[PDB]
């Protein structure tokens, strides 16, 4: 009924101790060059350090906020260290209702789009007035854009023209 | 049959919640339509039945 | 351990506590890396406490997860813990047969 895309964690001010640019891949190409998702930031190490990340958002909107994030799982321990500098990392996401710890499972998977690593995509609805918290020491594909909405149907798979 | 129409599904079970609604709304439409027409068709037959009895009484005298 | 000596199913409920900080974990259980194990003939699950600061719900930054299982007549339920286990005190012996009504209508 009332959809709105907004920048939940601004790229310029939110991540001063982490790299916001170098989180691009050949799997997600933009202008023929390496890119990534528009609504997400793949946060990588700044220099040779990944300090304990702790960011919070309060739903100041008059409706539910859809927040999506990712947990990256590297192929090798060398790939884990060249991205986050820390061996044993963890990600924690929590609201008043939601609460889950994420532990990265490091292994070589069969190649899908030139990638031996995997990235799991998670979502939750933040209630009006409720708070969402992100805590990470690595592997968190952090939200950049969230969605304020009022839910009301179905989905059609078709090649029929719109009029 | 002995049935409890009520069901409970959490925030991550909306698909089967809507399947349950489709089952309830499906039975609702079937029953409202059949019950209504049955009444319409039987009332016609009842008033036709009374017409027959009055006619078959005149056509005995 | 408990053996279902009753002639029916026994509902056993327990909890796994997740403290906010490592200091809160140590002031309650003295052990850093703890585990909880619950097992029957059918049920079997290890529980590892996830220690993190959650948004405050009823003045609490920690969480407590509530788990349940049905113990078969004659079956055994086992609890093994080094911390964080909210242990059962009362269980329920029952014979299952309906639905649930949400109402403010008076009972008569």
């Amino acid at each position: 009924s009332s959809f709105e895309r907004f920048e939940i964690f601004p790229k310029t001010s939110s991540w001063p101790n982490h790299d916001s640019n170098k989180g691009v891949t050949a799997a997600c190409p933009h202008a023929g060059a390496k890119g990534f998702y528009k609504n997400l930031i793949w946060l990588v190490k700044k220099g040779n350090s990944y300090p304990k990340l702790s960011k919070s958002y309060i739903n100041d909107k008059g409706k539910e906020v859809l927040v999506l994030w990712g947990i990256h799982h590297p192929s090798t321990t060398a790939d884990q260290q060249s991205l986050y500098q820390n061996a044993d990392t963890y990600v924690f996401v929590g609201t008043s209702r939601y609460s889950k710890k994420f532990k990265p499972e490091i292994a070589i998977r069969p190649k899908v789009r030139d990638q031996e690593g995997r990235m799991n995509y998670y979502w939750t609805l933040v209630e009006p007035g409720d708070k969402i918290t992100f805590e990470a020491t690595g592997n968190l594909v952090v939200p950049r854009y969230a969605f304020a909405m009022e839910r009301n149907s179905g989905i059609i798979i078709s090649d029929t023209p719109v009029h | 049959q002995f049935t409890a129409v009520g069901k409970e599904f959490n925030h991550l079970e909306k698909r089967i919640e809507n399947l349950n609604k489709k089952v309830d709304d499906g039975f609702l439409d079937i029953w409202t339509y059949n019950a209504e027409l049955l009444v319409l068709l039987e009332n016609e037959r009842t008033l036709d039945y009374h017409d027959s009895n009055v006619k078959n009484l005149y056509e005995k005298v």
